[PDB]
RNA sequence: AGACUCUGGCAUGCUAACUAGUUACGCGACCGGUCGGCGUAACUUCUUAGAGGGACAAGUGGCGUUCAGCCACCCGAGAUUGAGCAAUAACAGGUCUGUGAUGCCCUUAGAUGUCCGGGGCUGCACGCGCGCUACACUGACUGGCUCAGCGUGUCCUACGCCGGCAGGCGCGGGUAACCCGUUGAACCCCAUUCGUGAUGGGGAUCGGGGAUUGCAAUUAUUCCCC
């Protein structure tokens, strides 16, 4: 089995490699096929509005934003192990795709 | 060695006042191949002296609406008028420059000292880099207005401008605009 | 005054041509059209036609300004 | 009356494609988009006003609400009142007047005239 | 209104299809990213969806 | 001593390159050569009598700089400043059917073949037309 | 099946402001005078354990001028991350 | 017997890649005297020029360009070459040589071996760009 | 370079003051209903080369000139070049020359003023007939 | 206030990339050079984005009530950017027209409620504020050349075919550093023509035609050609 993948994607950093450094270290002590967890980049989701709820003031504007930060860490092993080393480290914020084959 | 683009020499022009020694350009380590250095030269006070004074020609050339951020369609102005200055004189092109600010450099100029409206001038004398930065910005004028509205380009203007104005000709408006404000500062001194 | 020129050669003009253009010590088309009334197209294409003959040095020829010298 | 190369003889028993090959763009666009529903019931209408008056008599005016109506050549001759925002008004349909739009006849705002200004 | 004739213009195209999913309101609506939402409500519910005005 | 493209001078490389199609005879020469535009951004007629042949140059060599490149990529290189009156300028496309009939006509003089993953590309035997011109090109300007 | 409710206390009730200021909203409601159950809440939350805290009522409180009232003790921090 | 730098202006990235060769340094396969702002061409040269053929006779430079925009672009070549040049003569020639370049190349101009720190300030709301605002009235 | 002995100067062609003293691509731009783009492929056309000047033409080629741009659609002219394209009353091809172009536009002008409508009356009023906005301007040719 | 947080300049030290890039080798293709043209070995300099480091008036010389600190210089990437947040006390400042926020209310069945048709918000003698084009030669036209960055996109679009353009047809990819895109952007760079002329500068106004979006372009919605 081969070129299974697993992609980490949540908010904050704070929060994404407390993860992060967690499932690839389960895999370790499996002697596993391990790769890295390379970064796919940081969406700025980027909203300009007016403070103003009237249209009155000295046209001052809020920039708010959302930070959207990638992770791709890639694994080569059999689809039971993937599972059990997921299941287990549940962090709420921090979200987990599973592509198979 | 090292030419102004490739082909005129620096090393050889010579400064005859001693008010414009170390506030004028290069004489023999300032040498550059072309003016476009793209240097920070107004981070901090007087550091303006010490660029060539090819930039200084080049950035006070591209005043206007039209082309104020264009440069390198300045460079080529001045090089065709360096051709052409070399043309005129028969020798180094760049002593025609110093000539030429030397003439135009204003010496006495006078303060607006009272109220609005009335003016009460008072004569005083004109700063050493403030004398070399004033007579460029009067030769680009006068080539603005003139190479503006004629058949003559911008480059023929300029050197027969800057030529007139070392010759210290009356013909220049380098040499008129001293003159005002020369003879107001006579009538207060 | 107002500017009339001409766009063709004229029989006082082509004369200059012969026997002025190689001691002006600068020949440029914004001269020529100064001096002799003309369009500065018709010194363009006047002075390309010196350049065939072999009577005038070109310096820099460029989109706007076009340079020449007189020979030796 | 001749409209493009055409009297109105031609124009009367012409078919339905080739009028769109004669309008221009705009007309040619709406003919191909189609007549809905409601401008659908304007033709019978019309028809049926201008069959049941007398031959010298020309078709009483009828009222409608449809200002963007092309005017066919079958509409000529057919007295129509177009609404102008607040009534209706009366409008003469000649064979020349197929190729526009029935509200710019009738005029939504009034002629501008100007008085003195009162502190402006 | 009658039946055949209350909303027989088609709501598809045209702004008045599309309001605020907070306040129903249809002036200054945010529909990128598909918000939907008025831009008078979004400064709202800015710190409630995860946004941080960061700089 | 290996006359490459990229070593000749690119104006005087599309210069020297209409002259070799005029004197080929083999091209197919549209109707409206003396008659269009070449984008909508344009005000006024080319100058040149033959600007269909070092368009042709022009998109030659562009294939051979990068390749796999349609139609509709040809009509981003030869777009520029649309100056739409009193409004400000913007970037317009040039025209989408003569680019079309330069591409096309490529086919009928076998320089450019239609490949498998995309657009058009140049095949094996028009580089050394280019390289030969390239070659007497630059013996011109490093002889004389 | 894919939803699951679970109704849980507050680690401390009286630190967390978004369940205390429901908490004077009701009290409000509930009949009382402003400014007594604003030194209530304010008390309770003082005592609860904060470093310092605020509490700002605004509107038709003693008449048709609406005025403002303000119960500050302890620190603040009004500017910066 | 390679090194691998990097040249940087505002936007402009030209890294360079110093294998020993016979003295042919291209920027993106076309040669030094060819690139499309003709004038300065001559900025193009002033390394070379300061520099001297004799240590270039053993050097080939690949100069791979990507951003920027039309002068920004050869900076970052003129910032690659020399660098390129200086950490070259560094890993395996001695350190001499590499000072004396240095010398001369900062006595001639700093910026030829430092990177400009200064890039674009971000626009601002009322303003048309950074620290420009918008027109006012009064009264 | 030739000095043109027989140069005529000032050329009145079609009742038009034509200066031929300028190039013959922009000379024929004077006249009404023909600009720069009609004059210019008219010309080439016409295989004239575009630095001859105006003045510099021979009697067949001035004649060819004429007949050329009267009836385009022979001489290779597409049906988009035209200043009226399938008009009301005949619906046919045909460029505009300057003497047809006053009359033309009067009978245009004077079309919607019997048909009476809203363009009909804005051109009557003076007003702009484009929906344009003549609040804050229109203040030239008004009082 | 400062500290803080985000962003920018620096790391050839670290982390690791087949959804990024280079080098090498091989395969070609062309004339030892080029390939954005193809695949596996490395590799992280270029590209990503996380930790850690880095800059403090630090060192030097003057000034100094020789304190606090101020001018100048070496070395350094930087001797230092740009924003966010912003105290006490206030304003009869704007918003009931942003809310299923709202107190007193007015109306509530030929309704001030709902929906529909059309018009109007844009109507023009004139005035007042932003803004955009220009007044030409440092310019305009045409041809050729050649470089970005935020950052959207289930609609964004590639490619092929018909058309002069606007557009139309087919087959694709992309729910996204995977595709558009190596975002062949403009100003600018070279060459041609125009040469001071309300001139080809500059396109306000006006006719005719064409195509698209939409139930509906009449009040020219736009876009295109004389
Ligand atoms: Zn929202």
């Amino acid at each position: 089995i081969h070129r299974i993948r697993i992609t980490l994607t949540s908010r904050n950093v704070k929060s994404l490699e407390k993860v992060c450094a967690d499932l690839i270290r389960g895999a370790k002590e499996k002697n596993l096929k391990v790769k890295g967890p390379v970064r796919m980049p940081t969406k700025t989701l980027r909203i300009t509005t007016r403070k103003t709820p009237c249209g009155e003031g000295s046209k001052t504007w809020d920039r708010f934003q959302m930070r959207i930060h990638k992770r791709l860490i890639d694994l080569h092993s059999p689809s039971e192990i993937v599972k059990q080393i997921t299941s287990i480290s549940i962090e709420p914020g921090v979200e987990v795709e599973v592509t198979i084959a | 060695d090292i030419k102004l683009f490739g082909k005129w020499s620096t090393d050889d022009v010579q400064i005859n006042d001693i008010s414009l020694q170390d506030y004028i350009a290069v004489k023999e380590k300032y040498a550059k191949y072309l003016p476009h250095s793209a240097g920070r030269y107004a981070a901090k006070r007087f550091r303006k002296a010490q660029c060539p004074i090819v930039e200084r020609l080049t950035n006070s050339m591209m005043m206007h609406g039209r082309n104020n951020g264009k440069k390198l369609m300045t460079v080529r102005i001045v090089k065709h008028a360096f051709e052409i200055i070399h043309l005129l004189t028969g020798e180094n092109p760049l002593q025609v420059l110093v000539n030429a600010i030397i003439n135009s450099g204003p010496r006495e100029d006078s303060t607006r000292i009272g109220r609005a409206g009335t003016v009460r001038r008072q004569a005083v004398d004109v700063s050493p880099l403030r004398r070399v930065n004033q007579a460029i910005w009067l030769l680009c004028t006068g080539a603005r207005e003139a190479a503006f509205r004629n058949i003559k380009t911008i480059a023929e203007c300029l050197a027969d401008e800057l030529i007139n104005a070392a010759k210290g000709s009356s013909n220049s408006y380098a040499i008129k605009k001293k003159d005002e404000l020369e003879r107001v500062a006579k009538s207060n001194r | 005054d107002k500017l009339n020129n001409l766009v063709l050669f004229d029989k006082a003009t082509y004369d200059k041509l012969c026997k002025e253009v190689p001691n002006y010590k600068l020949i440029t088309p914004a001269v020529v059209s100064e001096r002799l009334k003309i369009r500065g197209s018709l010194a363009r294409a006047a002075l390309q036609e010196l350049l065939s003959k072999g009577l005038i040095k070109l310096v820099s020829k460029h989109r706007a300004q076009v340079i020449y010298t007189r020979n030796t | 009356f001749t409209y493009r190369g055409v009297d109105l003889d031609q124009l009367l028993d012409m078919s339905y494609e080739q009028l769109m090959q004669l309008y221009s763009a705009r007309q040619r666009r709406r003919l191909n988009r189609g007549l809905r529903r409601k401008q659908h019931s304007l033709l019978k209408r019309l028809r049926k006003a201008k069959k049941e008056a007398p031959p010298m008599e020309k078709p009483e005016v009828v009222k409608t609400h449809l200002r963007d109506m092309i005017i066919l050549p079958e509409m000529v001759g057919s007295m129509v009142g177009v609404y102008n925002g607040k009534t209706f008004n009366q409008v003469e349909i000649k064979p020349e007047m197929i190729g526009h739009y029935l509200g710019e006849f009738s005029i939504t705002y009034k002629p501008v005239k100007h008085g003195r200004p009162g502190i402006g | 209104g009658h039946q055949q004739l209350y909303w027989s213009h088609p709501r598809k195209f045209g702004q008045g299809s599309r309001s605020c999913r907070v306040c129903s309101n249809r002036h200054g609506l945010i529909r990128k990213y598909g918000l939907n939402m008025c831009r008078q409500c979004f400064r709202q519910y800015a710190k409630d969806i995860g946004f941080i005005k960061l700089d | 001593p290996g006359v490459t493209v990229k070593d000749v001078n690119q104006q005087e490389f599309v210069r020297a390159l209409a002259a070799f199609l005029k004197k080929s005879g083999k091209l197919k020469v549209p109707e409206w050569v003396d008659t269009v535009k070449l984008a909508k951004h344009k005000e006024l007629a080319p100058y040149d009598e033959n600007w269909f042949y070092t368009r042709a140059a022009s998109t030659a060599r562009h294939l051979y700089l990068r390749g796999g490149a349609g139609v509709g990529s040809m009509t981003k290189i030869y777009g520029g400043r649309q100056r739409n009156g009193v409004m400000p300028s913007h970037f317009s496309r040039g025209s989408k059917s003569v680019a079309r009939r330069v591409l096309q006509a490529l086919e009928g003089l076998k320089m450019v073949e239609k490949d498998q993953d995309g657009g058009r590309k140049l095949t094996p035997q028009g580089q050394r037309d280019l390289d030969r011109i390239a070659g007497q090109v630059a013996a011109a300007n490093k002889k004389h | 099946g894919s939803v699951e409710l679970y109704a849980e206390k507050v680690a401390t009730r009286g630190l967390c402001a978004i369940a205390q200021a429901e908490s004077l909203r009701y009290k409000l409601l509930g009949g009382l005078a402003v400014r007594r159950a604003c030194y209530g809440v304010l008390r309770f939350i003082m005592e609860s354990g904060a470093k310092g805290c605020e509490v700002v009522v605004s509107g038709k409180l003693r008449g048709q001028r609406a005025k403002s009232m303000k119960f500050v003790d302890g620190l603040m921090i009004h500017s910066g991350d | 017997q390679s090194v691998q730098v990097f040249g940087r202006k505002k936007t402009a990235t030209a890294v360079a890649h110093c294998k020993r060769g016979n003295g042919l340094i291209k920027v993106n396969g076309r040669p030094l005297e060819m690139i499309e702002p003709r004038t300065l061409q001559y900025k193009l040269l002033e390394p070379v020029l300061l520099l001297g053929k004799e240590r270039f006779a053993g050097v080939d430079i690949r100069v791979r360009v990507k951003g920027g925009g039309h002068v920004a672009q050869i900076y970052a070549i003129r910032q690659s070459i020399s660098k390129a040049l200086v950490a070259y003569y560094q890993k395996y020639v001695d350190e001499a040589s590499k000072k004396e370049i240095k010398d001369i190349l900062i006595q001639y101009d700093r910026t030829l071996l430092v990177a400009d720190p200064r890039r674009c300030e971000s626009k601002k709301f009322g303003g048309p760009g950074a620290r420009a605002r918008y027109q006012k009235s009064y009264r | 370079l030739v000095i043109p002995e027989k140069f005529q100067h000032i050329l009145r062609v079609l009742n038009t003051n034509i200066d031929g003293r300028r190039k013959i691509a922009f000379a024929i731009t004077a006249i009404k209903g023909v600009g720069r783009r009609y004059a210019h492929v008219v010309l080439r056309k016409a295989d004239i080369d575009l630095t001859k000047r105006a003045g510099e033409l021979t009697e067949d080629e001035v004649e060819r000139v004429i007949t050329i741009m009267q009836n385009p659609r022979q001489y290779k002219i597409p049906d988009w070049f035209l200043n009226r394209q399938k008009d009301v009353k005949d619906g046919k091809y045909s460029q505009v020359l300057a003497n047809g172009l006053d009359n033309k536009l009067r009978e245009d002008l004077e079309r919607l003023k019997k048909i009476r409508a809203h363009r009909g009356l804005r051109h009557f009023w003076g007003l702009r007939v484009r929906g344009q906005h003549t609040k804050t301007t229109g203040r030239r040719g008004r009082t």
